[PDB]
């Protein structure tokens, strides 16, 4: 079964975090639907689960706080909280738990995770510049610099380049913002006769860039 | 209330690794096991103490007794360099996970780092900014130290460096960023990035043209 989570990348403090997970097949009413979070530092914690009947069960320390809803007509379900504070920054996963229930509970099939950062600071679109190659294998890249918040996805030629590509983790520079760079190793000979494009996707600011790299 | 497991476990290729999740009590509680590779979401490796999901190989078994659940990895291989979490309820009775366990298969081949130094592109120059990019990859293990220099003189500040991270080829990867101002770039004979790896060190050099 496929699960996909969507929602905001940035939520300022004391507002209301709103997340939505979307499920494919299964089918519905074969699974309880839970949410789990994992702070970026380290640690895994469970918050709550819901069933299509509407019946719920939350983490006690987070009751009167978390609220899980469900729509069985569009195959999706959602989360709200609350008053979010500054220490709720984490990667959020939707997940499945077998029917019955299965008192020996375990989470089979997870989402891919959506990182929600909470800060009084504002969001910022990226400034992306070309790491042009030149000068038997050359290396060229895209520098996604000064953006907020994490994460940003970098592909090449609309995901055509999976070979020789590496995308690096971001770095928190003195500004308090993030920056990272992706690189690709390709044959030298090819250069000049070929076009290279880094496709940068930054969702919390809804911007989407596609920089073009050509040798010096 | 939480399940305690070690934060570190050490293993050589082909030997057997045992991880211990522990509460009071257990066994009478069902302990499952999750594996999480860096950058990816977890994946079920054990459910119901001893069982294993579909798509998990023979060499994956977990037990449970008294006040300790365990996981055993017969013939540990490089494919298994992830984090490992436990899970129960405990005891009120919402769900709870372990604290996290870091497996490491060492005795792996060494590799001198391949370094690549990119100078500031045109755009950033024509935007009152400059940033040098030192890229380190294909190197094991991941204990590097980066130092920058201008001409022969060592750059002091304006330097920010990432923290060693895993890759795909079961290696490591790092980067270094030199934050500059366009005159400091155009008013020098050369800039250089030196990566030190155990004893082996590798430099790279660029110059304004």
């Amino acid at each position: 079964v496929q699960l996909q989570e969507s929602g905001p990348g940035l939520v300022k403090p004391s507002e209301t975090l709103s997340l939505t997970c979307t499920v494919s097949g299964g089918s519905i009413s074969s699974y309880y639907w839970s949410w789990i979070r994992q702070p970026p530092g380290k640690g895994l914690e469970w918050i709550g689960y819901i069933y299509y009947s509407g019946s719920t069960n939350y983490n006690p320390s987070l009751k009167s706080r978390v609220t899980i809803s469900v729509d069985t007509s569009k195959n999706q379900f959602s989360l709200k909280l609350s008053s979010v504070t500054a220490a709720d920054t984490a990667v959020y996963y939707c997940a499945s738990l077998p029917r019955g229930q299965l008192v020996n509970a375990y989470f089979d099939y997870w989402g891919q995770g959506t990182l929600v950062t909470v800060s009084s600071a504002s969001t910022k679109g990226p400034s992306v510049f070309p790491l042009a190659p030149s000068s038997g294998t050359a290396a060229l890249g895209c520098l996604v610099k000064d953006y907020f918040p994490e994460p940003v996805t970098v592909s090449w030629n609309s995901g055509a380049l999976t070979s020789g590509v590496h995308t690096f983790p971001a770095v928190l520079q003195s500004s308090g913002l993030y920056s990272l760079s992706s690189v690709v190793t390709v044959p030298s000979s090819s250069l000049g006769t070929q076009t290279y494009i880094c496709n940068v996707n930054h969702k919390p600011s809804n911007t989407k860039v596609d920089k073009r790299v050509e040798p010096k | 209330y939480e399940l305690t497991q070690p934060p570190s476990v050490s293993v050589s290729p082909g030997q057997t690794a045992s991880i211990t999740c522990s509460g009071d009590k257990l066994g009478d509680k069902y302990a499952c096991w999750y594996q999480q590779k860096p950058g990816q979401s977890p994946v079920l490796v054990i459910y119901q103490d001893s069982k294993r999901p579909s798509g998990i190989p023979e060499r994956f078994s977990g037990s449970n007794s008294g006040n300790t659940a365990t996981l055993t990895i017969s013939g540990t291989q490089a494919m298994d360099e992830a984090d490992y979490y436990c899970q129960a309820w405990d005891s009120f009775s919402t769900f709870v996970f372990g604290t996290g366990t870091k497996v490491t298969v060492l005795g792996q081949p060494k590799a001198a780092p391949s370094v690549t130094l990119f100078p500031p592109s045109s755009e950033e120059l024509q935007a009152n900014k400059a940033t040098l990019v030192c890229l380190i990859s294909d190197f094991y293990p991941g204990a590097v130290t980066v130092a920058w220099k201008a001409d022969s003189s060592p750059v002091k500040a304006g330097v920010e460096t990432t923290t060693p991270s895993k890759q795909s080829n079961n290696k490591y990867a790092a980067s270094s960023y030199l934050s500059l101002t366009p005159e400091q770039w155009k008013s020098h004979r050369s800039y250089s990035c030196q990566v030190t790896h155990e004893g082996s060190t590798v430099e790279k050099t660029v110059a304004p043209t």
